């Protein structure tokens, strides 16, 4: 059944994302020797890793990676309340096991805090919340156009368009509360170290950002 | 390598002041510096990593500063658990090098030794060999000298003394042993060692002649 | 629940070799790095050698290039350095201790004697209070223990009785190799004469108990 | 009508960018301990940002994000002179509102100079003209070649193309200029901040460039 | 004879992708000073060699460049076991001598490992094999799904997409385990520097990879 | 004449390389506290540069930027001798005038070299010679590949593929020989600066390595 095999590919697509990206976050110099935090190391892994995703991926599920557009595609009747509950649960299972790795294989000195957003000290929450809104935004405004039929000036490769446009979220919102953008990318490592801090930013904040980018594409810009 | 120094070698100070050491590095480590504690007879315990961060556990009073080649590290509040012996640790690079240790010790009133030589006994002779011992008991501060006279002439290279730890009701206590072979105590009639302390007007002499 | 034991310590005859445990339980064993750290007696801190939480990489001081030899078994979580051609100096109190770059888990320490020289503890020798020493007010007397090997000894009072006043300066080694060290307490002069004074000396590794009169 | 969504496109594209960019600007050591400036995390943000704007906005009001080249547009007849005036003033308008967002979430600590582009103290204003002037005619000349109609051998991402365009020129103009290319995107955090030095080279310089390269290519090169 | 053209070409693509990427890890602070890693140079170096070694060699060899996909495309019978022998042979010798080239043009004061991939030292090899099975599966995926002709929605370059697969593995694994997921890549350097520890995981690991990911996609995902 | 348009625009896009590409290797902490050389930003610079360009000028003149592929061309006979001639001209007064305007608007505290290319000092000349030779041998070798009629298989951007090429040789050879493999790129600032030191092995080098790579391609692998 193609229903089993979409599912799966979500769980499998959604495992290998969360692994090498949280693993490039890994501060190898630990918290006694710091070393430098590179941007366009954790930008780039992130980026790249959903425009490989989409690509190896994307004839299977649809290629969504994120609860946070799953959500987009239900508001704009893409895809069906039962299929929805199903990507959503093997996106989020797919994080857990995939962190969970990735706390296997790292050494002890070195794992931190396995890369669990956490908004600035500094920042608010309630600024928090509006950085996620927006960054989300311009991730399913990307999606929508860059996947649209009635279009016919697309060029080029629609899943490293996605994937730059992960990447400039992360460019930008690392240090204000981490550049989440996906609530299963947030749950994962979330179970496995026990980190609950302003989680709730991170799934309400995707997810009004999504249903505004996917509710004014569909219905207001190309209906 | 890198070569790490401490000063001062060993400071006084009193329960409640504010005290701070020093390391000295070689060559820059910029913020890679480690600071630990250690009691007589205890492992080391470890207070400072990076050089201003403190390990879990360890109260707030300790803190520290400086990057490159200078690095303190202060006490804000002293507290009785807090006489021991710090020690700078490097990780910058290998191999790791401590300092030289800088020891705390109580601070009280400067005190007047009491100097008390003792002949060697008889019993001792039939061994072959003759020891003798002057004392100066419950004398602070630690600095102090012992200088052996032998009929008016010094004499120096075989002496081992002995030094006690703050006293836990905090003087010190030195002993001194002046050891020679049995022919030559036969051949000299009067020993005494000179000691001057900072607490005395004037050094102090104790002499004794054999069998009187 | 994090500690360490060490094993393996005590006197060795110098140039020999020697085998230093570590066993260590309450934490990940694989994945910490392992170092040696020793303190000679009165001396501070000396980092001697490191090891990688698998093994693969090592790194030794320059005192210990060559003659040390770290290697570490985490099947059954114990740490091993190898110690060949001890010297007279080479003495000291080893410390495990964990960490990369800063230690902050420490075991007790394993002590590490080389000498040659074994003598068994001799008898003692009493300082008595000369009659123009006691003349004083404060009149002082103890008792010397001399050529005794290995440490410890430790010299009490008519049993204990006598603690007030009690001095017992710490031994010192001797260019001979052998320990000696003396035990001195201050009495009222009144006091000489009446309420024997003596001095008793345990030296477990010899078994040898002495006790000796002071009288002027 | 089709006017009123091309403009408010126009409008939210912008405030995308200028959001986006200037947030990976920002200096998060603070004003006592500056960090080292990351200079392909700035010529990446920006150079991705607007490909990644082209990509979302490209069908729906020609994906301009910038006055310098809808002046272009306007020199070589493709605009109409009614249609510029309200895509600069949306465009400007959507810098002033993105900027203005990022001084709300951004940490007063660390908000520094909110990106506001400074000619290089030791460099003159009369060679900050040149410098901007050049790095604006390469951009103007690539989108113009990349969005010929009479051309068959365009191959590959066309938004893509266009943002590479904006990063080498990053990676060459931060420290003469602070290389803007985008006259409305030194007018919106220089408004906010009230900081208004050497800033008609920002307006003489890109505007000037724009003509030469739309000029020339379609009346000289391809006619 | 195309046969003979083939595998001169894999040895030939490999041999620069040895020659170019080893350098890039040459470490130029030396001993005495060495300079901190950069890390996206590594990660792109490895990754866009590829992508180029693929546009180059792509229509004349295959353009596998790696022992590990070459079993992969026996296992799923897309090459012959004669074919392999030859292919795998002319990858070990391209990495031999592009390697060996190497060492020559180095300074001795910068040489150092060579590029040759190391374990961590708090890592153990057991967990250095799960990290190399599952880097080289997201590549070996990739590439089959890239390559797939009954696919419709493939857009942009494939060997873009190919190379892109590689740095997000090097984005992930170099503080692992090197980050190899090439045997022949290891194999080289290993030759030339006499160095051979934990090297059987350079072997096994990418195969047990290679060959789930060939399995995967071509018997259960897309059969 | 479409002769004059291709010289002008062989002219230009040359000219606009080096402004930008050297302009990016300046080190602005200057001769008294010289930062770090950011080794992406230079390979980035260098290689979008050409890939950029090759955009706006491919349709134009053929996009050759390089007087080592110029030479590539009449080996494998695609252009006329007298083009040839012109076009290099054309190429080396086109970097001569784009180093002269970056010498004008760098302030002469950081000019430094000029970005004028160096043997490494530990590095003989000899081994500098077959540095350069390789390096322009895959970008010659990628040139011929990509613009094949031939070939059926060609995806995704012709243009990024060439500069993705150029990258991964600065990403290799910047500390061995400057990673010139553009005989242009070394005549211009050795002009202007009049550095003169080993500038045979540019010429020689790229020029070798440039023959070999059309000569293997058009006559032994793609006849």
């Amino acid at each position: 059944q193609a229903f089993w095999k979409a599912v799966t590919a979500e769980f499998l697509a959604m495992l290998i994302f969360v692994l090498l990206s949280l693993g490039s976050t890994i501060n190898w110099g630990g918290t006694e020797k710091p070393l430098p935090v590179d941007m366009v190391l954790i930008s780039l892994c992130f980026g790249l890793s959903i425009a490989t995703m989409v690509q190896c991926f994307g004839h299977i599920s649809g290629g969504h990676i994120n609860p946070a557009v799953t959500v987009a595609m239900v508001c704009t009747r893409k895809i069906s309340i039962a299929k929805s509950v199903f990507y959503i649960a093997a996106q989020c299972l797919g994080a857990i096991i995939g962190a969970g790795i990735l706390y296997l294989v790292t050494p002890p000195s070195v794992v931190g805090g396995l890369g669990v957003t956490m908004v600035h000290g500094n920042l608010t929450a309630g600024h928090g919340l509006l950085v996620e809104l927006i960054i989300t935004f311009q991730l399913v405004f990307t999606i929508f156009a860059s996947c649209d039929s009635k279009r016919t000036d697309v060029t080029g490769s629609i899943a490293l368009a996605i994937g730059f446009s992960v990447a400039i979220g992360h460019l930008f919102a690392i240090n204000y509360t981490g550049a989440s953008m996906n609530p299963a990318r947030s749950f994962g490592p979330a179970v496995i170290m026990g980190n609950w801090e302003n989680h709730w930013i991170y799934w309400v904040g995707p997810i009004i950002g999504a249903v505004l980018a996917g509710g004014l594409y569909e219905y207001v810009f190309c209906p | 390598d890198i070569q790490m120094t401490q000063s001062p070698s060993a400071l006084s100070a009193s329960v409640g002041d504010t005290v701070t050491i020093t390391c000295r590095a070689s060559q820059s480590i910029r913020s890679w510096l480690a600071w630990y504690q250690q009691k007589p007879g205890k492992a080391p315990k470890l207070l400072i990593y990076k050089a201003s961060d403190l390990q879990s556990g360890v109260p707030s009073r300790f803190s520290g500063s400086g990057s490159g080649t200078d690095f303190t590290l202060t006490i804000s509040g002293l507290q009785p658990d807090d006489f021991a012996t710090y020690y700078c640790q490097h990780y910058n690079s290998y191999p790791y090098t401590f300092g030289q240790g800088t020891k705390v010790e109580i601070r009280r009133t400067v005190a007047a030794p009491s100097v008390f030589i003792f002949p060697p006994s008889d019993e001792q002779l039939k061994s072959g060999t003759a020891s003798v011992v002057c004392l100066l008991n419950n004398f602070y501060p630690r600095e102090a000298k012992v200088q052996w006279k032998v009929d008016n002439a010094l004499q120096s290279g075989n002496s081992q003394e002995s030094v006690t730890e703050q006293d836990s009701k905090s003087t010190y206590s030195l002993s001194s042993t002046l050891t020679l072979s049995k022919a030559d105590y036969e051949k000299h009639k009067v020993y005494a060692c000179e000691v001057t302390h900072q607490g005395l007007s004037s050094p102090v002499t104790k002499s004794f002649n054999r069998g009187e | 629940q994090v500690q360490l034991v060490e094993s393996g310590g005590g006197l060795v005859q110098p140039g020999g070799s020697l085998r230093l445990s570590c066993a260590a339980s309450g934490f990940t064993f694989r994945g910490y790095a392992m170092n040696w750290v020793r303190q000679a007696p009165g001396k501070g801190l000396e980092w001697v050698a490191s090891i990688s939480g698998s093994g693969s990489i090592t790194q030794y001081a320059d005192s210990a290039k060559g003659r040390f030899t770290i290697t570490r078994d985490n099947s059954k979580s114990t740490l091993y350095a190898h110690v060949s051609s001890l010297r007279a100096d080479d003495t000291a109190v080893y410390y495990c201790a964990k960490g990369d770059y800063v230690f902050d888990y420490w075991g007790q320490g394993t002590l590490v004697t080389v000498s040659s020289a074994s003598t068994k503890g001799p008898s003692v020798f009493p300082l008595a209070p000369s009659s123009k020493s006691t003349s004083g007010g404060t009149a002082a007397l103890g008792c010397l223990v001399k050529d005794y090997f290995p440490e410890p000894v430790t010299v009490s009072w008519n049993s204990g009785a006598l603690t007030s006043g009690v001095h017992t300066f710490p031994a010192v080694l001797q260019s001979s190799g052998l320990y000696s060290l003396s035990s001195v307490v201050t009495v009222p002069s009144s006091s000489l004469g009446t309420q024997t004074y003596i001095c008793n000396v345990n030296h477990k590794p010899s078994n040898t108990k002495v006790d000796k009169k002071v009288e002027p």
